[PDB]
């Protein structure tokens, strides 16, 4: 199984990541410690050993910064396995989405909605004509521009 | 055998299922990204002027996943929008074909010609009316007279 095997390797990359961590803290401890010795050597007059002790100061911050960019090389490698599984799993779900929309468009077809398309044109095509011939007989009956001015007036009537 | 629409349902919801899981994905993503800025904070005060460009690399780096977490949601959603309107275009297939067969068989009852017979029948008796009372009138008009 794909997604059981990412939630697996992913809780191991925190688990070192944890690790590395751990480490990072027991070199800032040490970094303390020597910190205080650098501020030791400082009040004694010594400032010429004190060279010595800020290299040491340098070296162990080196270390940490490895360290940190191996811990964030780590989670990036992680993010990535995690986006693999979300773009497998988006492409499985369009591809079921594909089968229903395949399996949904199997019963109506272009030729069978085509024939629909021409029998309802035709039967608009009469209908219309139709009602224009119904129309035009009853606006045959009487006049219109006599009837039509007659309207307004009753409007005037009415009011 | 599984019959179309049930089909449909069951898609749809495990679409809603995926989109929910994507969502719970992001938020961890953000939290992870709140603890990054937060430790940020915490060394940049203390400095090594690179450990925080190193982490800005991992935190501009969540952001991109993120971005495409938030991409994903929007193409799963965009999938089912699109399936939503084929059952409608479905519906409209058949409803039209049920109200064209009503109107062909509405059509079928009264044809071009014998509406037009029952036009030309009853225009010649309106003529038949005014012929009558025309003449009417005017054979006792003339009659009447004197005035």
């Amino acid at each position: 199984p794909p997604k059981e095997l990412v939630n697996e390797w992913s809780l191991k990359i925190r688990k070192e990541m944890r690790v590395v961590d751990r480490q990072i803290r027991d070199i800032q401890r040490e970094e303390e410690k020597v910190k205080r010795s650098v501020k030791d050597a400082a009040k004694k007059g010594q400032k010429d050993v004190c060279i010595v002790l800020a290299k040491e100061m340098i070296r162990s911050r080196k270390a940490v910064s490895k360290l940190y960019a191996s811990k964030a090389h780590m989670n990036s490698v992680l993010m990535g396995m995690k986006n693999q599984l979300a773009v497998l799993r988006v492409a499985g779900s369009l591809q079921k989405s594909t089968e229903v929309m395949k399996a949904m468009q199997s019963l109506v077809k272009i030729p069978e909605i085509q024939a629909t398309m021409r029998e309802l044109s035709k039967e608009m095509m009469k209908a219309g004509i139709i009602e224009e011939m119904l129309e035009d007989t009853f606006e045959s009956m009487d006049d219109q521009e006599e009837m039509e001015e007659e309207a307004e007036m009753e409007i005037d009537r009415i009011l | 055998r599984k019959t179309p629409e049930e089909l449909l349902r069951q898609n749809q919801r495990a679409l809603n299922r995926a989109m929910r899981e994507l969502d719970r994905e992001r938020q961890k993503l953000e939290t992870q990204e709140k603890k990054i800025i937060a430790d940020i904070k915490k060394m940049a005060k203390q400095g090594q002027m690179d450990a925080v460009r190193i982490m800005a690399k991992d935190l501009v780096r969540t952001r991109r996943y993120v971005r495409k977490f938030v991409l994903m949601r929007a193409n799963i959603q965009a999938v089912s929008l699109k399936i939503q309107t084929l059952k409608s275009n479905n519906s409209m297939a058949q409803a039209m074909k049920g109200v064209t067969k009503a109107m062909g068989t509405m059509n079928r009852q009264l044809k071009l010609p014998q509406i037009q017979k029952i036009m030309m029948e009853f225009e010649r008796q309106a003529e038949i009316m005014d012929m009558k009372e025309e003449m009417m009138n005017d054979a006792i008009d003339d009659a009447m007279g004197d005035e």
